[PDB]
């Protein structure tokens, strides 16, 4: 899926 | 024969987990409340937990040497398929043989295998937990090869999911060798006696305790009752 929070993390 | 790269790795790794450990465990204040009391009256603040320490693996992986060179794609996969093994490992930092819990700085943070049934996981997660903390802290690793281990179960090839197997090959085995170099030349015997193949153990066993975790995890989050005291980053990172 999509991960939006993971991706901002890891920014 | 530890050459002066591999010193560099082991410096930056070393920063990295300084960065992203706190020993004071002060956010803990800022969790949903830990309650002793058939109701997971420990899931919402071991939910809040694990979803603190996702956030602080992230970060330190975000630090691994090579890491950033991989697609948004696989730094994404590897990381969700090693989160929960990076918890119970850098976890290990806080247990403590002399009554095997997690002691997190006080009473009200100090976790033991109730506490984890409280979360809704039975023994055949909780039992090889334990045995897993147990021996990995009787290997007595240097820190410097406690955050190596860390680097290496994040960069793992063979996750599900992985596109560019190559590329995280090649990172883990940067790695890998300069863990395999620092246990030849920085840790004495008799303690550094076929360290790196039990440290290497120790990821496999990691991979069937994540397995385990994953099958109670579904489980568990299937009830939305239950999803419903999860986090919002839990649910994106572990599922559903
Ligand atoms: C559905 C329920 C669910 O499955 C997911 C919500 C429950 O899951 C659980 C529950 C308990 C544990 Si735990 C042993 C592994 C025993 C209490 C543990 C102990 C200390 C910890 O503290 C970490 C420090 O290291 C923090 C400083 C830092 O990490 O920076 C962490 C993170 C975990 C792990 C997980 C995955």
């Amino acid at each position: 899926k999509n991960h939006p929070m993971l991706m901002n993390l890891l920014k | 024969k530890l050459s002066e790269e591999q010193q560099h790795i082991i410096a930056i790794l070393l920063d990295a987990h300084h960065k992203t450990y706190d020993p004071t465990y002060a956010d803990f204040r800022d969790f949903r409340p830990p309650v002793r009391m058939s109701p997971l009256s420990m899931l919402p603040h071991l939910a809040d937990l694990v979803s603190y320490s996702i956030q602080k693996v992230i970060g330190f992986a975000k630090m691994i040497p090579g890491f950033r060179d991989l697609t948004s794609d696989d730094q994404i996969v590897l990381l969700k398929s090693s989160a929960i093994e990076v918890i119970m490992l850098r976890s290990n930092q806080s247990f403590t043989m002399d009554d095997m819990s997690w002691d997190c700085g006080s009473q009200d943070y100090k976790y033991d295998v109730t506490d984890v049934s409280k979360a809704g996981h039975t023994l055949e997660l909780i039992e090889p937990l334990i045995k897993f903390q147990v021996g990995l802290k009787k290997l007595n690793l240097h820190e410097e090869e406690h955050v190596l281990l860390m680097a290496i179960c994040i960069v793992s090839p063979d996750r599900p999911g992985v596109q560019d197997a190559k590329l995280v090959e090649a990172i883990q085995d940067r790695l890998s060798n300069t863990l395999q170099t620092y246990i030849r030349c920085r840790h004495p015997p008799p303690g550094s006696h076929q360290l790196y193949a039990k440290m290497i153990q120790k990821l496999a066993d990691l991979r069937s305790l994540n397995e385990e975790h994953s099958k109670q995890y579904r489980s568990l989050s299937f009830q939305p009752e239950n999803s419903m005291k999860l986090t919002p980053l839990v649910l994106e990172v572990f599922g559903n």
